[PDB]
């Protein structure tokens, strides 16, 4: 299908609804005369931003949240404009997830986090623990079946429990996600990652495994458990195995922290029908009738409707869906996610196979990510920013017993209390600092700035600030 | 390229903060 004006044409993933989509589609088509049509093409988040400009794009695309922020900077996603009173009938939180710069970047739809799936006549009880996987493991090959299998080609998978004991995309610091803070080789990521490695070395889990495999072998009843999301429990469903949905392992006492995921759906800026696409999605998609057909198909997990999710959160795994969701963290959907999903996808995949040993690969997705959100900041862009905090300085200064603000040519420093240390976070403005940790410098008793032992200088620690230098 | 322009300067600023 090519966008036409006068019909519909919609991405979603080939996981998801579709044909319950096609329902809510086809009763826009009766009521209406607007023909849709949905697709679901392999690498669809990628194949947008490469179609779009073409004309070769959809008029509206379905994906979690984190994509989209890097369509919104590319001029690829039409703005939308739901009133307060459609606002009102969404969670606030899951409209903070479409939230770009300020704006609404696309319409959510619902919640999805990973949760553990087992198969309750293989294993009655779940294990609580990552660790007591490889024991369950030979008490089932014995039994001629094995305890997990799941997708390790994907990093959404994998994620969790390298984000257990410490793995983090990148830190929240001074109200905005901080690129240059960026947790993909820390010890926390490195003991997850060693784990799953581990698991594949021992034969527990085989590095080719993929989403198709993994879900036929549960299906099948081959496997004792699976990791994946609601849109998984139809095909489980159909298979008629006896299975429940549960909190994911812990790994060394921790919570596995899925990456949490909000389905959204975004106009393409090419679209000539911006209009049409907003009343399929506000007047059709998000109502009670609308939801229920695309959940009957597949699961949609959360859903960001309150009306219809006040009946669906009674379902036990959507229960546990939102517990692991809690234990997560809502992905980030700046544009920098891809270039962050690149890395950790490479990564885990050259650990698995044994192309790297854990610590180089992680080192080396770490350095090529941060090589490219490094580049951003012109010399002459952090020049302007340090000027901008001078400027506001000398603001401070101006309008001017405790130490007195000054700048030294870095920081304001602001009021100090008599004989004490006074500590200032790392300055934003400075991108290449670590803003997680702070400058110091110490007041005198006689409310002066303490100098250096036989110098004019005056004392300053600003080691915690240089960490990454 | 930006980067090694960027972070070269700063050590000339932390370097400005030193002798402050
Ligand atoms: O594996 C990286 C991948 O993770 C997420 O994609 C999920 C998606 O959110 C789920 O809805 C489901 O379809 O599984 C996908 C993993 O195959 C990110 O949304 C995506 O951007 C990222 O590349």
């Amino acid at each position: 299908a090519k966008i036409e004006e006068g019909k519909l044409v919609i991405w979603i993933n080939g996981d998801k609804g579709y044909n319950g989509l096609a329902e809510v589609g086809k009763k826009f088509e009766k009521d209406t005369g607007i023909k849709v049509t949905v697709e679901h093409p392999d690498k669809l988040e990628e194949k947008f931003p490469q179609v779009a400009a073409t004309g070769d794009g959809p008029d509206i695309i379905f994906w979690a949240h984190d994509r989209f922020g890097g369509y919104a900077q590319s001029g690829l996603l039409a703005e939308i404009t739901p009133d307060k009173a459609f606002q009102d009938k969404l969670y606030p939180f899951t409209w903070d997830a479409v939230r770009y710069n300020g704006k609404l970047i696309a319409y959510p739809i619902a919640v999805e986090a990973l949760s553990l799936i087992y198969n309750k006549d293989l294993l009655p009880n779940p294990p609580k623990t990552w660790e007591e996987i490889p024991a369950l493991d030979k008490e089932l090959k014995a039994k001629g079946k094995s305890a997990l299998m799941f997708n390790l080609q994907e990093p959404y998978f994998t994620w969790p429990l390298i984000a257990a004991d410490g793995g983090y995309a990148f830190k929240y610091e001074n109200g905005k996600y901080d690129i240059k803070d960026v947790g993909v080789d820390n010890a926390g990521a490195k003991a997850g990652l060693t784990f799953l490695v581990d698991l594949i070395k021992n034969k527990h889990m085989n590095a080719d495994t993929d989403y198709s495999i993994a879900e036929a072998a549960f299906n099948k009843g081959e496997t004792a458990m699976t990791i994946n999301g609601p849109w998984a429990w139809s095909n489980i469903d159909t298979s008629k195995v006896n299975y429940g949905v549960t909190v994911l392992p812990t790994f060394k006492g921790q919570p596995s922290k899925p990456f949490v995921g909000v389905l959204s759906a975004g106009i393409n800026a090419a679209s000539p029908n911006k209009e049409l696409a907003k009343e399929f999605l506000e007047n059709y998609l998000l109502t009670d009738e609308g939801l229920e057909a695309v959940n009957k198909d597949k699961p949609l997990g959360a859903v960001a409707l309150k009306s219809y999710e006040e009946e669906l959160a009674k379902d036990p795994r959507i229960a546990a869906t939102m517990e692991n969701a809690q234990k997560g963290e809502i992905m980030p959907n700046i544009p920098q996610m891809s270039a962050f999903w690149y890395a950790v996808r490479t990564a885990v995949i050259n650990a698995a196979s044994g192309r790297q040993t854990v610590d180089e690969a992680l080192k080396d997705a770490q350095t090529n990510a941060a090589a490219e959100f490094d580049d951003v900041m012109t010399k002459e862009e952090q020049i302007f920013l340090l000027h901008r905090a001078q400027a506001q300085c000398e603001k401070r200064l101006k309008e001017v017993r405790p130490c007195l603000p000054e700048w030294d040519h870095i920081l304001c420093w602001p009021l100090g209390a008599p004989g004490e240390v006074v500590a200032v976070p790392c300055p934003d403005y400075i991108y290449d600092f670590n803003h997680k940790g702070h400058a110091y410098r110490r007041c005198d008793r006689n409310g002066s700035w303490e100098l250096v032992p036989g110098h004019n200088r005056t004392w300053a620690n600003y080691s915690e600030c240089v960490k990454f230098l | 390229l930006n980067s090694m322009e960027r972070v070269e300067w700063l050590r000339k600023k932390l370097q400005d903060v030193h002798n402050f």
